[PDB]
Formats: C-alpha cells, structure tokens, sequence
C-alpha cells in the first residue's frame, strides 16, 4: 500500500474538472479555480 | 364576561391602557422552507437560491 | 435533451436549479443550473507606466474634480492607445493629459486645453500635439464644441445666478447663429456673453474675472465684445429683467 | 401619522373627532372635559385621543 | 472616551504627513532636474480626501 | 416616459438613451410617474 | 461638482439619495520662498491651496 | 388566561382591533442598482431585456 519511493513526487495527478470547476465571473468569463492557476504554473515550469 | 358564552368569568381580571410596541422581527421574514431546493456546483450541497 | 424530444428548448427552473423539458416534464440534470450564482437576484514594464499613467490620470482628475466616470473612460482611451503605440515617444503624463481632455469631450462635458493644461505638467501645446495623434491612432472623432458646453462651468465658477447663465447661453447661441463673431473660438464668444450678460445684472463682473475662469485674455474678450455689442438687444433674452439698460451697457 | 377613523377597541367613529377636540383645547378646556364634550366616556376612544400625535401636519411642511 | 475629534485628528496628522512627504518627492525630482515647481501640481489632494 | 424633478417638480419626457437631467430646472434627481396602470385596495 | 464641473451646494437629503459622500473642501495658505544663493530673497503665497 | 393561546409569552390580539389598523405598519426595502461603462468590451446600460 505504502512504499518510501512512492512518497517522492516523479509523476503529478491532476484533480478533475469536478474537484475545480469553471467559475462563471463577469459574463462568459471564466473564472478558473485557485488549482487551474498553481496547475497552469506547474505545467509552464515542468515544459521549461 | 366570557365572550364565546356570555358568562361572567368568576375571577375578576386586571385591565387597563398599556402602552405596547410592534417588534421589526416578523414571522413572515422568518419563516423559510427547503425541499429539494439548489444545491452548489462544487460541493454539490444545498444553498439559497 | 430530452430523450423523447430531440432538440427540445429546456427551460430553466429556480426552484431546484433544474433544466427541463418544454414540453415533456422530464428533468434534464438533477440540479445542474446553480440559481444562486447564474441570476442576479515583479511587474512588468508595460503594467507598471500603465499603472503610474492611471496614478496620474486620477491626480489630474481630482484636482479639477472630475467624477470617476471620465476618470473610467480615460483610462480605456489610454489602454487602447497605450497598446496601439503611435505615441511611444510621447511622454505617457502628455498622453494622458490628451486622453482626460478627450475623455471630457466624448462624455459631453469639455475642458478647454488651458483647463488640462493647469491641472497637468504639460503645456497645452504639447497637449493639443497629443489629442490629434490619438484621434488618428483610434480612428475616433469627437463633436465640435459650442459655446453653451463651458456655460455651466464658467457662470458657476463667477458666482452669476442662474438667469445670468441663461441670457449668456442664449446670447452666445444667437451671437454664433448671427455670425457676429465668424471665426472666434467658442470659448471667447463664451467669455464675451458672459461679460455682456453680467454687465446687464446686479452681479458685474470685471473683463479680467471672466478671463481667469475662462483662461481668455481680457484682449481677446473685449475683441469679441466689440463685435457682439452693437447687436445687444437682439442678442438678450427677450423676457431678461435688465438691472442696467441695453443701451447703457458700457462701450469699448 | 392621521388620526384613527375608529377607535381600536369598539370601532366608535373618532375621525371626526381631532380637529373638535383641537379647537375645545384652544378653548382653555382641559383634555378631560374636551373629550368629555365630544362624548368620549369609555377610555378606550379617550385614549384614541389623548395619545393621538398628529404627525401628518408635519408632514405637509415638505414640498410634495 | 475617544469622539469623532481626536479620531479624526489621528487620521488627519497621518495623511497630512503623507501629504507633505508626497510634495517632497515630487518638489525635489523636478528642482533634481534644475527647473523650478510648480506648488498646486505637488499637491496630491486624493491622499486626505 | 414621464420623469418629475425632485426640485421644480417638472414633469418632462425622457428617452432611455438621453441623459437624465431636467430640461429646464438643471437638477439631477428625478423621479417616475406614477403608472397609469390601475391597481386594486381592498379597503381592509 | 456636476460632470460639468459647476459647484453647487450639497444638501444632505441629495448625497444621501445619489450616494455622495458629504465632505467639505479643504483649502491651506502655501508660502513659498526661493532662496538663489545670490543674496536675493523672493516669498511668494499661494492662497487657498 | 383567557383560551390558553397567550401561555408562555404568547399574546392573544384583538382581531377586530387588527381590521381597524391596530398595529398595522408598513414595510419600505429600497433597491439600488447603477449601470458602469468601465471596460471597452463590456457595457451595461438599463433597459427591459
Ligand atoms: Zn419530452
Ligand atoms: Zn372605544
Ligand atoms: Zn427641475
């Protein structure tokens, strides 16, 4: 169930849409949530 | 004397001109129901709609 | 999407945040709507001019105390010119300056170049050299001003009661209609009305009062006076309560 | 803000009975013999005006 | 007991000083630059408004 | 579309588009008419 | 002050109704005195700043 | 203690008293609602829909 290897992050899950959803803010505007913003970032760094 | 019987009631009641106020807390601004009502998009639990 | 009926309009319902068929009761989607929301019921170069050019935008404003609607339509003009970058050279205080003085023509409300001018480091002519780049930078235009758009403004300022406003409106309006005065700029044509209808009130005003508020020299009225005084009468309101009589009203 | 038309607690008309019993006060009456006058005796309708104020006479001091 | 006198004289000693400090500021970039100041400009009058 | 001046208190006619301001009073608070639609009291 | 920028006197009940804070215009004496380091001395007072 | 319907803080009113305006008051909520232009793509301005 548990392994110390494991524990280091080599590969990072990604909650679904549910988890975070699409807010709606301002009209059409969506307004992403707290994790697509911290998401966004770490895709950037890890393509860099 | 008893209005619905026209009796007069036995004990003699204290009545008088009291000077009484209308409190701002109706119960029509209290009174509220929820039945299947709409719940919230993230956590999926009830809210006011 | 109903299932018996393809392509129904479901109708959206507040009671439980549903979606439903039109025409069949069926609920598309148990409680999908989200009613409560749905009805109304480290910084860059580019970030940081635009930020210190609004910094100054509202300085400017406050000072002659624009409300913050013009304050909010200069910012979009300088946004939209700022990204176009036709004035790149341009210092950003002169483009602002331009887009408050085209911000208060496009609102109806115009503040002359002197105005601006007092209330901003740059000089009207420098202000003036903006405003025509940014009109052709966003292909925008802005209404001809007239004589009654600094009336309020200006009778105000002199303390004049309102009925001295209106014969000087109307003696502007009608001086312009005559073409008494072919050529002058309106603000002149304002100023000299102003003096002729204060001059014709309890409330008189000095030719050097009248040029302060207005930024016109007492020159530049007296020239435009000339030319409106010999058609005075006409030029009055007719129902106007004259304190001192037209034909007394002074001569230079 | 206006006078009752009723009295609360027996209906009895008393909407005509301000602006009499205004005019007996002017009168140097006391408010116990102007509402006397006015035929006023269960202190039920006495009290309607007794404790009346008057604040829609106030009220027309602002332009409408 | 603190009035709405000395509160507000707490808040105005502030933005006066804020006031005072932002006409220094701007005096001194422009006598740096060698030319003279204008004072109604220096004034930034949203600081105590 | 009637609006009545808060100060004069001058009915004139105003378009959704035009400024709102009276046409001659100058003043900027401006109320609606009342609506010629009729509505019902119970006298209770 | 109207988008026009003409004053008129703010009546309570009216900043109340149009939500306008009911404040007071402040205005301050300035004298400015330029000092050339050529033993001339210029004061200069803006009024009501 | 006249029908128990007063017991325990309660209040037994007078129907006839409430029909004649007895204690009747009047309930006033205010709505506010401006229109911005701020923003070149997005306006808002008042009209029925
Ligand atoms: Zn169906
Ligand atoms: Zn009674
Ligand atoms: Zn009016």
């Amino acid at each position: 169930y548990a392994r110390p290897e494991w524990m280091i992050v080599t590969v990072l899950p990604v909650p679904p849409l549910s988890v975070r959803p699409a807010v709606v803010m301002q009209g059409s505007a969506r307004n992403q949530d707290d994790l697509t913003h911290k998401l966004a970032d770490i895709v950037k760094i890890n393509n860099q | 004397y008893n209005g619905f019987t026209g009796r007069k009631i036995t004990s003699q009641i204290f009545i008088g001109p009291t000077y009484y106020q209308r409190l701002k807390h109706m119960v029509d601004d209290k009174i509220h129901s929820r039945a299947r009502g709409p719940i919230q998009i993230l956590n999926r639990q009830p809210m006011e709609g | 999407t109903c299932p018996n009926h393809p392509d129904a309009i479901l109708v959206e319902d507040y009671r439980a945040g549903d979606m439903i068929c039109p025409e069949c009761g069926l609920v598309v989607g148990d409680r999908v709507i989200d009613v409560g929301s749905e009805w109304r019921t480290t910084m860059s170069s580019s970030d940081r001019a635009m930020m210190n050019a609004f910094k100054e935008i509202t300085t400017m404003a406050d000072r002659i105390n624009l409300p913050r609607n013009i304050v909010d339509r200069t910012n979009n003009l300088f946004k939209q010119v700022y990204e176009q970058k036709s004035l790149k050279g341009r210092a950003n205080d002169a483009i602002a300056s331009a887009c408050l003085y085209i911000a208060c023509r496009q609102e109806g409300v115009p503040r002359t170049f002197k105005e601006i001018c007092a209330v901003s480091r740059i000089s009207k002519k420098e202000i003036g050299r903006c405003f025509k780049l940014i009109l052709k930078a966003l292909e925008t235009s802005v209404d001809l001003i007239t004589t009654g758009d600094f009336m309020s403004r200006f009778c105000s300022n002199l303390c004049l009661p309102k009925q001295v406003q209106m014969a000087a409106t109307h003696i502007a309006r009608k001086a312009v209609e005559l073409d008494l005065v072919p050529g002058r700029s309106p603000i002149s044509v304002a100023a000299a009305a102003i003096y002729m209808a204060s001059q014709a009130s309890a409330e008189k005003r000095t030719q050097k009062e009248i040029g302060d508020i207005a930024g016109v020299a007492d020159v530049t009225i007296r020239q435009s006076y000339r030319l409106i005084y010999p058609r005075a009468p006409d030029l009055f309101p007719t129902d106007f309560k004259f304190d001192t009589p037209v034909d007394k009203l002074p001569q230079l | 803000m206006i006078i009752p038309v009723r009295c609360f607690t027996c209906g009895k008309i008393v909407g005509n009975k301000w602006e009499a019993y205004l005019g007996l006060l002017q009168a140097e009456y006391t408010e116990g013999d102007a509402l006397d006058a006015l035929g006023l005796k269960r202190y039920c309708c006495r009290r309607m005006l007794l404790a009346h104020v008057d604040l829609i006479e106030k009220l027309l001091n602002y332009a409408p | 007991l603190d009035l709405a006198g000395p509160l507000l004289a707490f808040l105005f000693r502030g933005m006066f000083k804020n006031l005072l400090k932002e006409v220094r500021i701007y005096a001194q970039k422009f006598i740096d630059r060698g030319k003279d100041f204008n004072l109604e400009l220096a004034i930034k009058t949203r600081i105590i408004s | 579309m009637i609006y009545i001046c808060g100060e004069c208190h001058t009915e004139n006619e105003i378009k959704s588009r035009d400024p709102i301001r009276c046409r001659e009073c100058g003043y900027r608070i401006m109320y609606k008419k009342r609506t010629k639609r009729l509505v019902v009291f119970d006298a209770r | 002050w109207e988008r026009d920028g003409a004053p008129s006197p703010m009546m309570p009940n009216e900043a109340r109704l149009r939500n306008l804070t009911y404040s007071a215009p402040l205005y301050v004496d300035i004298t400015k005195t330029v000092i050339k380091e050529g033993e001339e001395q210029l004061q200069t007072q803006h009024q009501k700043t | 203690s006249y029908t128990g319907y007063n017991q325990e803080d309660s209040v037994i009113m007078n129907r006839s008293a409430v029909d004649r305006g007895f204690f009747r008051s009047v309930f006033y909520r205010s709505y506010k609602e401006q229109e911005s232009k701020k923003g070149f793509d997005q306006e808002e301005v008042f009209e029925k829909p």
